[PDB]
């Protein structure tokens, strides 16, 4: 099916230009009342429309932003790309590009969302340091282990307890900011203490502005 | 632009409907109409476009309607897994608005109590002097929690309130803790007992 | 508007029941021979027009009327033995802040004649003063641009209007309908349906010289006299049933109830039995 | 039939509420006249009159002109309630109490 | 703007070739009839702002 995925890079400097495109797959853009357009969505807020586009290059704009808002086609290789100039910190919010199969139909099928928080900081190094399940963890029912990774500006990082396998059991509770300015995530797994201690577990930290991936584990502990 | 309601609340089976009124309507004749369906940490999809149809891939249990100018989405038979937020978008005559939102709260569930879980730090941040002691609890229903971390002394807190929502598939609140304790002080700290006050039972 | 497309279809079976399981066309309004009765009809050269226009302005596309598209952009004459096909196309052809490229013919000198497509681009000069490449009082662009908006009511929303011109003359038909055919029994009066042309008689070999161009033939009168087969090409005459009038004689109901019969034309081989002048 | 006094202009095509959608719908080109009247003179009873019922629980909406007599129990969650009315469990028909 | 003075021209004929005298108007567009057919059209009474 409509399969509309983004990309570019989350934390960029202020009042830059950003490179956000929407790679779509399952449908060609040259169909008769087809677009692809761009909603913003603050948090805590509502939806709001940006900017669309059509399949006879007509650029529909919002009315109140014009100076900054650009979009483009590039069907040759199904790459749709957006750029705004003029980057002020009240523009942090999660990007969805929907495609619009016609008028009766607004913004069927969606994306899965980017989120842009670009105010002041950059980047900062994640310190991933799991939490060892030791006997405390074990008497007390499940012995729930989790990476420790914080001290990161960027919010949008995944994490993964032996990827691939063990969909199931992560938290992966949101985030919370402290007054340092970071984040940190403390995502445990609901993994029993049936067998943990021969085998190997690492959260794959995907902290992706970063571009550092940190694996590993620890070791029962003796308080 | 379009104006919603900000909460709605509605019993388990019965029928709640929603308002997306005119408020300067620009949009003319208000012929299209569309109504999505966003969970907390989800995508919104379109739940039903063009009142008088609905797409593929939706049960029966949506259905819309616009009497005059003011589109209503009539939700019946209401399910654990429907709390999440609406919107209304139409067509303007230079844009294409969205709306406001619409929070749906399905109450008769029972409250649920937290487990507390006291993770101990392993030993390598210790040496490094980062003592960032973790109790995170989760699995309530209310969603008013305050932790009492303390160490036999006055109980304090230094940023465990957070405000996560957490709407997962159990549809149980979630918290996180977060401890601000100082690398120095780890030694003299016997063990950090963490204790966590619920709403109604605060004990 | 000012350039609609004719892609003229010939030589192939028209099926109109696909259009009724199209989208919902509740505009077909024939103005001509009729929307049902078609299938059953051999054409011989049908020409099918396309053109968008709005929603009030669709009834100008009968033949005859008023307005701005029916005498400036496209005019149908009052002799068009066709049908029109239209229908509401505000799902692709409507956008944010109005489509801008349907284009239509506002000023122009004289009415348009029937069946007429001006694809030009001139300032229309008004009155005194000479206009070379600007536009002011007596000078404008005659082509305005339609502002299809998804906003506006069922009024002003683009209406896909293709309009079918049919012939229907003495002609070698070429499109025909999805109706099959039957063999041919000469000598026996039936009900015959060549192309259309209905009615009953006996077929018979002729001998008239027909012209490798010609195909139907008339007597005296306006009446089809002999047809060419369309399939084998054979020239065969069309004589009427045997027909004639009766005449009762009754010597009187007082007298008897015994009567004679008088077939008149018949020489008592076509109906004791006696023959007369 | 008898429904309540808040109820009336539930009746009126194109509407939406509780007996609109679950117990009697008109459909919206209705060609006809609604004829109500307070009737608490002879149907109201100390301590509620038992016997009017009305529907509260049903998994889609009623069609027009559909006489639904049903009375299976309204099943919530996963679990297959057979006649048990637990907690997600309701029955269908409640009683409308006229005192 | 909120004052504008309606003048109801009645009973007379509108001649419409007397205001291409003056200064080069910037619109002239007739949002509903057509400006060359203007004046052939017979009014009940036309309204005229200011």
């Amino acid at each position: 099916q409509v399969t509309l995925r983004e990309s570019g890079p989350t934390l960029v400097k202020p009042k830059q230009t950003l490179t956000l495109t929407c790679t779509f797959s399952g449908f060609s853009l040259s169909t008769p009342g087809g677009g692809v357009g761009w909603i913003r969505q603050p948090p805590g807020k509502a939806l709001e429309w940006l900017a669309l586009i059509y399949w006879d290059d007509d650029k529909r704009y919002s009315p109140s932003l014009k100076s900054s808002l650009t979009i483009t086609k590039d069907t040759s290789k199904n790459q749709v790309v957006l750029t705004m100039t003029n980057m002020d910190p009240v523009d942090t919010a999660t990007y969805y590009c929907a495609r619009l199969t016609a008028a009766d139909t607004i913004f069927d099928c969606w994306g899965q969302g980017t989120l842009v928080t670009v105010s002041s900081a950059s980047t900062k190094g994640p310190s991933v340091f799991p939490l060892a399940p030791s006997s405390k963890s074990t008497s007390g029912g499940t012995a729930a282990l989790g990476c420790l990774v914080k001290d990161y500006f960027p919010e949008p990082v995944t994490v993964s307890w032996n990827s691939g396998a063990l969909t199931s059991g992560v938290h992966t509770f949101p985030a919370v900011l402290q007054s340092s300015g970071l984040y940190s995530l403390s995502s445990v797994v609901t993994v029993p203490s049936s067998s943990l201690g021969t085998q190997t577990y690492i959260c794959n930290v995907n902290h992706k502005p970063s571009n550092t991936k940190v694996d590993k584990r620890v070791e029962p502990k003796s308080c | 632009a379009l104006t919603q309601p900000a909460s709605v609340s509605g019993s388990p089976g019965l029928s709640i409907t929603i308002s997306c009124t005119a408020t300067s309507s620009d949009v003319g004749a208000y012929n299209y109409v569309s109504w999505y369906q966003q969970h907390p940490g989800q995508a919104p999809k379109l739940m039903i476009y063009d009142v008088s149809k609905r797409p593929s891939g939706v049960s029966n249990r949506f259905s819309g309607s616009k009497s005059a100018n003011t589109a209503s989405l009539t939700i019946s038979g209401l399910q654990a897994e429907d709390e999440a937020d609406y919107y209304c978008s139409s067509y303007t005559t230079t844009s294409v608005v969205f709306g406001g939102g619409t929070k749906l709260t399905v109450l008769g569930q029972p409250k649920a109590a937290p487990s507390v879980t006291l993770f101990p730090p392993s030993s390598e941040e210790l040496q490094a002097n980062k003592a960032t002691l973790v109790c995170l609890i989760s699995d309530f229903y209310p969603g008013a929690v305050t932790v009492a971390w303390k160490a036999d002394s006055s109980p304090v807190k230094a940023g465990v309130e957070t405000t996560t929502p957490s709407k997962q598939s159990n549809n149980k609140y979630a918290a996180s803790s977060y401890l601000s304790l100082t690398p120095e002080q780890w030694k003299s700290h016997r063990s950090y007992s963490c204790q966590v006050t619920h709403e109604g039972s605060t004990v | 508007v000012y350039a609609w497309n004719r892609k003229r279809i010939s030589n192939c079976v028209a099926d109109y029941s696909v259009l009724y399981n199209l989208a919902p066309f509740f505009t077909f309004k024939c103005y001509g021979v009729s929307p049902t009765k078609l299938n059953d009809l051999c054409f011989t050269n049908v020409y099918a027009d396309s053109f968008v226009i709005r929603g009030d302005e669709v009834r100008q596309i009968a033949p005859g009327q008023t307005g701005n598209i029916a005498d400036y952009n496209y005019k149908l004459p009052d002799d068009f033995t066709g049908c029109v096909i239209a229908w509401n196309s505000n799902k692709l052809d409507s956008k944010v802040s109005g489509n801008y490229n349907y284009l239509y013919r506002l000023f122009r000198k004289s009415n348009l004649k029937p069946f007429e497509r001006d694809i030009s681009t001139e300032i229309y000069q008004a009155g005194n003063k000479p206009c070379n490449g600007v536009a002011g009082f007596n000078c404008y662009f005659p082509l305005r641009s339609y502002s299809f908006r998804p906003t506006y009511g069922v009024g002003h929303q683009p209406y896909r209007v293709v309009v079918l011109s049919f012939e229907l003359l003495h002609a070698p038909a070429t499109v025909c309908g999805p109706k099959k055919s039957t063999n041919l029994v000469k000598n026996k009066c039936v009900n015959f349906n060549f192309n259309g042309l209905k009615g009953t008689g006996v077929l018979t070999e002729s001998n008239k010289k027909f012209l490798p161009f010609q195909q139907f033939g008339r007597d005296i009168a306006d009446t089809t006299d002999a047809v060419r087969d369309p399939q084998t090409l054979e020239i065969l005459d069309i004589t009427p049933c045997s027909f004639g009038g009766v005449s009762v004689i009754t010597p009187g109901t007082n007298t008897s109830n015994q009567v004679a019969v008088l077939y008149q034309g018949v020489n008592c081989t076509e109906v004791n039995v006696f023959q007369t002048r």
